[PDB]
């Protein structure tokens, strides 16, 4: 029931859990790119010159 | 005002017959001063003028 001292130690091995493998995608995602604006099919002269 | 921050004072309630009627038959509703423009640069009032007349004459709403 002594509890004599010992010797330096050498190395401490540090046990933590392993990075976060297989979450980001290999290729990325973006938001689509929003469309520019169309002309709108059926587009006619609705203005009759009057007389 | 509009929505370009373009503020009038209004001057002058012009008689229908004097203003310019166009060759569609319409006689504007506000006249517009051109020298209001150069030295304020909104040239989103000229393309909202031509959107909500392209706009009015379709039954659109432009974005």
């Amino acid at each position: 029931g002594g509890l004599t001292c010992a010797s330096a130690p050498q190395g401490t091995l540090r046990i933590l859990e392993g990075p976060q493998q297989s979450l980001s995608g290999s290729p990325l995602q973006p938001i689509p790119a929003s469309p520019p604006p169309q002309i709108p099919p059926g587009l006619r002269p609705r203005f009759c010159a009057f007389g | 005002a509009s929505r370009h921050g373009q503020k009038g004072i209004l001057s002058r309630l012009w008689p229908a017959e004097d203003m310019p009627f166009t060759e569609s038959g319409m006689v504007p509703d506000i006249l517009f001063n051109p020298h209001g423009f150069p030295s304020r640069m909104t040239i989103g009032m000229l393309i909202e003028s031509m959107a909500g007349k392209s706009a009015a004459l379709h039954g659109l709403c432009h974005d």
